[PDB]
């Protein structure tokens, strides 16, 4: 619709790739309940959400070093949100997320029953602070900046024990960071794209929340994890990785009629019309959409040429088999089978798959799916480019990604693996536009997206 | 060849002259008996299993995954499960591994064979081998499909591989990952104070003894104990926690009543010079008296006895945790300035308790003292004489932080409860 | 071309003797910016658990020109100076002695701003 | 047995650093005990102790040799919560120095937990202790009225000049001079007493100068104290040479 | 005319310009982030093993023609743009102009013939004992200067400025020396560029600190000082070592650890008028020991540490006390044990040439400071230097270490504020006084010997003067990419 050259879509030549990587970089999440139960308990002071109210306008005001420059940082402030309606009215309608607000009903009772009666707040540090050095320092700068909003807003000396007690429970008793710490080779800090899981990614884009069309929301992650994982993390080679042209689009949508056809419904949304995961299951919709992809390839060679490597022509068949079999399910790691079927069946198909390396994660691949080994078994709702297998090379973490979202889709779950990603994220405050990741990047390189994180004001024209 | 004298809890004869040297990490069987059981202990929580199977709650701090409910009883078949895993983790019958349950059905206890650990090159293979064991008996005892063993697995695994640690599975061992080290050789020196406080039931002088065993544990492993500086160290180690020539007890019944710091420091100072390790070396023209250390090695073992003996009177007396960060800095500072000699350690445990302090009242708090352990980045500093102290005053408090004793009681204390060497490390030491 | 000149007096100026000197500066020749920093004098408390209590300070009102009236602001001392003539360099030293009553201390070189910095 | 209890220096001020740590001061004020407790901000005045946990006394303690073998102190047994005391004192040849201060309540007090930054001085006890404490602080000649002044918040003014009363920066007003005596109307926290606090007469500026624990090359030159000179090289050169060679 | 603060205004120390503390922050100024990025960008690999496995195991003629045309091909290459003919994206031209790659050799006549446009030359921009210092250190090796993109090392982070130098090194050989783009000599030519033949200055961080490689927790004090290319421009051992301050004071404790007090540690000259001093005294004591030479310095003994970092610290507290000017400032008091222990850990290496001389120096300085006063610096300052006295001279495992080989990640130093600036200026300090072409790795005072760099390297506290008032221009902006 608004297409444009590969050249301007490169990562680097592109904002909101850019931006969209500094929003996941410089979010933290900080539990805020047992921090009030020290306040009740050995600090003699009641918390009322007057006592809440007044500590966030205390915390969304400091957030530029004050007690930085106030004209560079603006994209900073913390909001909160709570699994408990009971205290969720009383805050100021200015820093609250409501779960019933942003989401549907079942939706919001899932979210709702998964985090309990407790309370969280949603912290964003400024951008020029995550991209002067790593976004490794969110977690301390927020939790410098909730110890001050703490010691300012509730008024204690600063030096006491019970002093301390409260600064480790504000702060670094529950702390959510996006990715945690990395092992020998890449080892990054916490909130990098090695550690961002895939769930983490299917909760972080908020398609699931604004649309009912399991497809959609699967293939909308899909875009998100390849430009994300490939090129922040691993990049770059035809970087334009199956978010333009639509042929994945297309083999989703068929793959949705097949498995609506042959099996009763079990792609539309509900946990009710889900098939049992077999082999036999895997084995039929994988070879279906393998074979239908393989037959518009080779039925328009304008297609098959525009694709020129074999690496995007894997990457399409693999991750529209996976979202398939993943929808069709309901589990992941069926659509995990059907991935790596695809793979295989492309290959017999038509001799050749990739560039030396894009068959590591593949042939290790459909064997590592189901196992219960100790590094090689794991959802893959929990999986992510720190995974042993999926580390290092290119064109495969975005339908990994997809898949997930997928399987948590199509039995319509109100998120993939966390609750407090899904409705941190669920703030149309941010400078990306996390509900439709892939028109962003659309806008990011027509030369229309305006990130936060530059510097014009402070340096001459 | 210096021969300490070792005394117990309640300062009665144990052992006489002992050599410095058998009380070495590496010459003492003990000290061995209880670095080897903590390097193969590990205990799984059932009911966190059950609860992960059953919600979906697995994997790390919020996570949950939905529709894949896996619902069973881990918790009316423990004993089942653990002849499983008894025979899962063994290498063969009749070894040595025992898995036995807690009350309720609600955890297990595995222990890795030892062989398992002589043939790996770290401690920690024997998490894995245990949650791989217990992992598999699931299978086995569900009959599930497996397109829902994933579910099963990182029930028990956590969210490992993807993440370094395993985050979230009920698998759990005392020391931190080795990735998760501070330095070369402190993965024995990762037990915080509130576990060394639960293992020995809240006694004094019988937690300083553990966290100092291994505190200088950590000490000789990371060849910082080698020639004349072993010495050094196992001497500290004699002196502040394991009870040389009662000293450390002597202050404190000395300085119960109405001691304070400084009458700890009077009362060692007056020792050191009276044992003939300090002497006057040039008397100052204001009648002050500079002093000079005869064997510097036996000096800074008094200072580090009598800075457990401060901590012991001063957060005794408070009743309180906290005293430490002051105890520590301001005892050896006023030491300094009572005799012209350097404090313990040569001014590390005076700088390490300022990091305490600083630790531990404004920002990134830590408990009170309670999360205090010498893989820390700020407590690493000292050769092993301030973890001792922390530990020993936690013991001392009466229930002033949150984070109590009992908080984590289940987890770690009862688990090395039946452990004679854990529960009173003091007599427990011979060879 | 203007030097920066500061005058450091050995106490605190309470504000009895701060209508005096700083109104003495301003019979001195030749002036550009005067720049005068002591510690903050708060009308409420804004730390420790009596947050939110109101304080009258005796250091407040300090400043009565005549010519204008300057408000009651926080405490002075280390009162720099901007003077074009050189000659006045020792003058303002001169002066400082006939109306502050006691001891000053005295530096030279670089104290004041000349050209905008980021913020501006 | 050693009952020496020292600190370098043939000159004034370390003599007055020796009475600081041994806590040998004469008395040069008054305030009664309720007045104290009234102005430490942290209950009401002439009231009972709050507790913050039941007392020791009755929940049994666990076997521990060292909880039998030292007292409880009056404090904690009755299990009073922990309460503090704040002190700023002035560069300006203050009779105190926040280590010293510190030493001070470290040798002459239990159960305590002293803090040192260098513009002010924790002291933090159960609150009969920090009480006692804080008593002895204040009666006797180690807190001149006007050279150091108890701020809970905001402690700022240590190496702020003094005024030209003599009296140490004020930024709460937690006593001022009125009346040619100093005046004491707020708490530590600066939050204010129905009643005023005759806190005394102020030391004149040649009379704190004889009776300071600081060094100052016009009072008292630390370049011409050998002594104190002496035992920093001392330490320093065992410190180092002990690091390189521990015997 | 008229006007009340409750802070000083900074000058910077040796400069008539002035910043406010709360705009010599690093988010303010932008120098302050080029310097750093500089620091990430930068990385060096040596190309000789290289060359000979495209000799031997190919039967390639390396030769200077070819040299010159793998130079361009590469420097074509660099700034994100495709060499080799795959249909990739290419970085667009317009953000991606800071990239360049320069080659410096121990021969000089192989560095005749190589363009010198791709050449720095020890000699041009060396004095003779230098040059002659610094290519008897090398060899006769050749080194290439690898700088990527700012915006490339600002939008991820500083462990892809490797990566992707060992992934445009390869296209690079591949174009310019027409191998089969994929064949068993790239994966040799691309291992040397990342793991063989690469130095780079940040190094690798353990887990339990939450950063990464190539964080200034890895940097360590020597190659800092190496960084700043002060001692090759200027003469005066002092001045080198307190620019080395400012910049160490910059970069180590407002970056790698964020009251942002320690930006006085170079602002206001105190620390200077103590290290001048102290330095006079010096040369009149010890019979100009602290001038530049090699013969003329004293040994590091006890004594001689203990007589300068005393007279040091009596000349800091006789200042203060006479005239309180750099005090009065809210949190005061802190950054008042810095400045004086940096003046009399340069005072001690100036005139021993021993940069452990120099951080016993600093250690004896915050005892006196703390016993004439009677209070040492805010809460948490003396973990490392109560510690540090007897840390300096040992040889244990986690303690023994020069300055030189230290830094942020030394276990003492790792997470208090105000202490590695004076750390890494004592390191310098230990060879400026002895006129050294570098203090550890020779590489670096070669590679950031270069004016192309938009930060200059030759004083670093001038451009962060010059940056507070907004007169620097940066380098990884997004200017065309983002709407007007």
């Amino acid at each position: 619709d608004i297409v444009a050259e590969p050249d301007d879509l490169h990562y680097v030549n592109n904002a909101a790739m850019q931006q969209m990587w500094d929003d996941i970089r410089r979010t933290c999440i900080v539990g805020l309940d047992m921090a009030h139960e020290t306040l009740e308990k050995r600090l003699g002071k009641e918390v009322t959400p007057e006592t809440i109210n007044h500590y966030l306008e205390t915390l969304n005001h400091a957030m530029p070093g004050a007690a930085t420059h106030p004209a560079l940082v603006d994209d900073c402030y913390v909001k909160i949100f709570t699994g408990d309606d009971e205290l969720a009215d009383e805050i100021d309608k200015q820093y609250v997320i409501n779960v019933n607000k942003m989401f549907s009903e079942e939706q919001a009772a899932q979210i709702k029953a998964s985090i309990g009666k407790t309370t969280w707040q949603a912290i964003h540090i400024p951008t020029i602070v995550s991209r002067t050095t790593d976004g490794a320092q969110t977690s301390r700068w927020a939790a410098m900046q909730i110890g001050m909003s703490f010691i300012s807003a509730y008024a204690m000396c600063a030096g006491e024990a019970a002093v301390a007690d409260l600064s480790f429970a504000a702060k670094h008793a529950a702390l959510v960071s996006m990715g945690e710490m990395l092992p020998a080779r890449r080892a990054r800090g916490p909130n990098e794209p090695g550690g961002l899981s895939f769930g983490h990614l299917s909760d972080i884009v908020q398609t699931s929340r604004v649309s009912k069309d399991p497809a959609k929301i699967a293939l909308e992650v899909v875009g998100a994890g390849c430009m994300l994982y490939d090129q922040i993390w691993l990049g770059t080679q035809y970087a334009t990785a199956a978010y333009t042209d639509d042929i994945l689009d297309n083999n989703t949508y068929y793959d949705v009629d097949y498995i609506n056809d042959k099996y009763n419904g079990a792609a539309n949304l509900g946990t009710d019309n889900k098939v049992k995961a077999t082999l036999d299951v895997v084995k039929d919709i994988a070879t279906e959409s393998t074979l239908y992809g393989i037959e518009t390839y080779e039925k328009f060679p304008t297609a098959l040429e525009d694709h020129f490597g074999g690496s995007q022509r894997a990457t399409v068949l693999a991750a529209a088999s996976g979202v398939a079999c993943a929808l069709a399910t309901g589990n992941a790691n069926a659509g995990l089978s059907g991935w790596y079927l695809s793979m295989y069946v492309h290959k017999e198909a038509w001799g050749r798959l990739g560039f030396f390396g894009f068959d590591l994660q593949d042939q290790c691949g459909a064997t590592n799916v189901l196992s219960y080994q100790g590094d090689e078994g794991l959802p893959d709702e929990l999986r992510g480019p720190n995974y042993p297998n999926y580390a290092m090379n290119v064109g495969h973490q975005g339908g990994y990604a997809g898949i997930a979202q997928a399987a948590h889709s199509g039995r319509g779950d109100a998120f993939t693996v966390n609750p407090l990603l899904k409705v941190c994220f669920a703030d149309e405050l941010m400078p990306f536009n996390f509900a439709e990741p892939r028109r962003e990047f659309g806008r990011g390189a027509i030369r229309e997206f305006m990130p936060a994180g530059e510097r014009s004001l402070v340096i001459p024209a | 060849s210096d021969t300490v004298d070792i005394y117990d809890d309640r300062g009665k004869l144990l052992e006489s002259n002992v050599d410095i040297m058998s009380l070495a990490p590496t010459r003492n069987a003990a000290i061995k008996k209880i670095i080897l059981d903590t390097k193969r202990s590990v205990a799984v929580s059932l009911a966190g299993i059950q609860g992960a199977l059953a919600s979906g709650k697995m994997g790390g701090k919020g996570r949950q995954i939905l529709g894949r409910g896996l619902n069973y009883d881990l918790v009316g078949n423990a004993d089942a499960i653990a002849e499983n895993v008894k025979n899962l983790v063994q290498v063969d019958e009749g070894d040595d591994t025992s898995v036995k349950v807690i009350k309720g059905g609600k955890s297990l206890l595995i222990q890795a064979p030892s062989s398992r650990i002589a043939a790996g090159a770290d401690y920690m293979s024997a998490t894995t081998v245990g949650a791989a064991a217990v992992t598999q008996t699931i299978i086995d005892m569900f009959g599930t499909d497996m397109y829902d063993a994933p579910i099963a697995k990182s029930a028990v695994w956590g969210s490992y591989p993807q993440t370094m640690d395993l985050m979230g599975g009920n698998v759990q061992g005392v020391l931190s990952i080795p990735q998760n080290n501070e330095g070369l050789g402190f993965s024995l020196r990762n037990i915080m104070a509130n576990h060394i406080a639960a293992i020995t039931s809240r006694g004094a002088m019988n937690a300083a003894a553990l966290s100092s065993i291994y505190e200088q544990s950590g000490i000789f492993e990371m060849g910082g104990a080698v020639g004349m500086f072993e010495r050094h160290q196992l001497l500290g180690l004699a002196c502040q926690g394991l009870n040389a020539n009662n000293v450390v007890y002597d202050i404190v019944k000395e300085n119960g009543k109405d001691g304070t710091i400084g009458t700890v420091i009077e009362s060692i100072v007056g020792r050191a010079v009276e044992d003939g390790v300090i002497s006057v070396d040039k008397t100052a023209p204001s009648g002050y008296k500079f002093y000079k250390a005869n064997d510097v090695p036996m000096w800074n073992a008094y200072a580090a006895a009598g800075t457990l003996a401060a901590t012991f009177v001063n957060c005794g007396a408070g009743r309180a945790a906290q005293n430490v960060s002051s105890t520590l800095l301001y005892f050896n500072d006023i030491l300094e300035k009572e005799t012209g000699l350097p404090g313990c350690d040569y001014g590390k445990v005076q700088g390490v308790a300022v990091g305490f302090s600083f630790f531990s009242h404004s920002i990134y708090g830590g408990g009170g003292p309670g999360v205090f352990n010498g893989n820390h980045v700020v407590t690493r500093h000292s050769r092993g004489f301030a973890i001792p102290c922390v530990c020993a005053a936690v013991a001392l408090d009466a229930g002033t932080q949150m984070f109590t004793i009992e908080s984590t009681s289940g987890l770690i204390g009862d688990v090395f409860g039946s452990i004679e060497e854990f529960r009173q490390p003091i007599k427990a030491v011979a060879g | 071309d203007s030097i920066q000149i500061e005058i450091f007096p050995s106490r605190i100026l309470s504000p009895e003797t701060a209508q005096k000197l700083i109104s003495e500066l301003y019979q001195v020749d030749g002036i550009i910016r005067v720049m005068v920093q002591g510690p903050r004098l708060p009308e409420r408390v804004s730390a420790g658990p009596g947050t939110g209590e109101k304080v009258e300070h005796p250091l407040r009102k300090p400043i009565q020109i005549g010519d204008q009236v300057i408000e009651l602001k926080i405490s002075v001392g280390r009162i720099r100076l901007e003077i074009e003539n050189a000659e006045t360099k020792e003058k303002v030293r001169s002066v400082c002695d006939k109306m502050l009553p006691f001891s000053f201390e005295f530096r030279e070189g670089h104290f004041l701003r000349r050209k905008p910095t980021v913020t501006d | 047995a050693y009952e020496a209890q020292y600190y370098p220096g043939a000159t004034s001020v370390g003599a007055n650093r020796r009475k600081h740590m041994s806590g040998k001061l004469e008395k040069l004020r008054e305030i009664s005990d309720e007045d104290l407790t009234a102005v430490l901000g942290h209950r009401a005045p002439g009231s009972d102790y709050p507790s913050t946990h039941p007392p020791l006394a009755e929940m049994g303690e666990p076997a521990c040799s060292i909880r039998e073998a030292v007292a409880a102190t009056p404090g904690a047994a009755a299990g009073d919560r922990v309460r503090y005391v704040q002190f700023a004192d002035s560069m300006y040849n203050a009779p105190a120095t926040p280590y010293f201060r510190s030493y001070f309540a470290a040798i002459n007090f239990r159960g305590v937990d002293p803090g040192t930054l260098s513009g002010r001085q924790i002291v933090e006890a159960r609150e009969r202790d920090m009480e006692q404490c804080a008593k002895v602080q204040m009666e006797t000649e180690m807190t001149d009225p006007a050279l150091a002044g108890m701020r809970g918040a905001t402690v700022h003014g240590h190496s702020v000049r003094l005024q030209e009363d003599g009296v140490m920066f004020d930024m709460l007003d937690r006593r001022r001079l009125e009346g040619g005596v100093i005046i004491m109307d707020k708490d530590q926290v600066a939050i204010p007493l129905d009643r005023k606090v005759n806190l005394g007469k102020p030391m004149s500026s040649e009379e704190a100068a004889k009776r300071t624990t600081i060094y100052r090359v016009d009072n008292v030159a630390f370049r011409d104290d050998a002594e104190v000179i002496e035992w920093v090289h001392r330490v320093f050169d065992q410190r180092t040479s002990y690091g390189f060679q521990p015997k």
